[PDB]
Parts: C-alpha cells; structure tokens; sequence
C-alpha cells in the first residue's frame, strides 16, 4: 500500500522451540519477501504511470493535430518525444 | 602435592597424615617420606596444564550431560556423583557432529596426557600363580 517508508520487523521469533537454522532462514525469507514486494510495487506503479502518460500524450497529439498553426505545431513538436525511459 | 598449595601448614599436615595410608586386597600399607619436592612440582605443573586444557576443550553437550541425566534418572552411583558436584527440558543449543567429534578427539588426547602422569610402565603381565602367593609365572613387557 505504501512503498516509500516501510519498516522492518523481528517476527517475535521464539528460541525455545524449533531448530535454529529454520529461525535464520525464516528471518531471511521475511527480509526477502519485504524487499521483493517493495521493489515490485514501485516497478508496478512506474509501469502504470508510463502507460497512462503515453496514452494521454498520443490522444492529445491526435486531437491537436487538426488545428494546423504555428503555436499548435510547436506544441505537437514538443509532445512528439517518447517517454519510455523515465529520464 | 596439589593439596599442599592454597592450604595452611596444619591443614596440609592433617591431609598428608590421611593420604599417607592405602588399603588394597585386605592389606594396608604406609608410604614412607612423601615430602613435597620440586620433582613433584614438575608433575603438578604439567598435570594442572592438562587439566585446564581438558576443562577448556569440553563442549557444551559433554558438560551438560551429567546435569541433564540427574533430572529423571536415579541410582546410588548417580547420587554420589551429584553429591560430589556443585548445585545450582530444552532443545540443544548447537548440534554439529563434525566439530563435536574433532573437539572430543582433542579432549581424548588431553585426557590421555593427564592419565599418563599416574600410569607406570607396565612391566609384567601375569599367569597362574602358586597358591602360596610366593612365586608366579609372568611375561616381561616394556
């Protein structure tokens, strides 16, 4: 739900029960799950934003193409750039 | 000799007068002139070094074995052994047969070294003896 400022945990893991190797691998798998989830969520938001902005730009340039004028053509030449890479 | 250290003169005298005696097969004997000397001090130094080494090399499981067994076993041997020791379930803290076997082999060597202090050279192995106990047939070794 919120990528930017997630917090870690200690799982309230016990030491009396269970084998210690499973304790270590459980801590590790929690850490891996957290990092994978946060990175994947950031990537998903980036993908959705890029798709939406590309579609909006395409629709806008198609609409404005009909009004052939200097300022409008300048706007078109601005908008014609691709944005597949974030920079 | 070990007791002579860390003890006062009269405590040493009482302990010496006790240790001077021995009982063996319905017979008894007394040790002549067991005075503490630098020859025995060499033995004390090497024995205490070996004893501290066997103390350090001992693993967690070896140390905890006796205390764990006292929880639910009971016998005269066990009660005597526990009475000799000081007085103050759970999964074992660490399990590692390879490291454990290496440690216990090193402790085995150290125990051998500590034991050799008191073992004499085994000169004779004996066979059947005349019933009067005077003479016997033996094999010479060492």
């Amino acid at each position: 739900r919120n990528m930017f400022c997630v917090k870690p945990l200690d799982l309230n893991l016990d030491r009396h029960a269970n084998t210690a190797l499973v304790n270590a691998v459980n801590k590790l798998v929690y850490t891996g799950r957290l990092i994978m989830n946060v990175r994947r969520s950031w990537e998903e938001l980036e993908r959705k934003c890029l798709a939406r902005i590309q579609e909006r730009c395409k629709l806008l340039v198609k609409e404005l193409r009909m009004c052939l004028s200097f300022d409008s053509n300048y706007c078109r030449n601005i908008l014609k750039h691709a944005v597949e890479n974030g920079d | 000799g070990l007791f002579s250290l860390d003890r006062s003169y009269e405590e040493v005298k009482a302990a010496v007068q006790q240790l001077q005696t021995i009982t063996f097969r319905d017979a008894t004997f007394t040790i002549p002139d067991p005075v503490i000397d630098q020859h025995l001090l060499i033995d004390m130094k090497t024995a205490c070094l070996s004893m501290s080494m066997v103390a350090n090399l001992a693993s967690e499981l070896t140390m905890t074995y006796v205390r764990k067994l006292a929880l639910e076993d009971s016998s005269m041997l066990l009660v005597k052994c526990q009475e000799l020791l000081m007085r103050l379930p759970a999964r074992p803290q660490h399990v590692s047969p390879d490291d454990e076997i290496a440690r216990l082999s090193a402790l085995f060597v150290m125990l051998r070294q500590l034991d050799d202090l008191i073992r004499e050279q085994v000169v004779f192995t004996v066979c059947d003896v005349s019933p009067d106990n005077k003479s016997a047939t033996c094999i010479f070794k060492g």
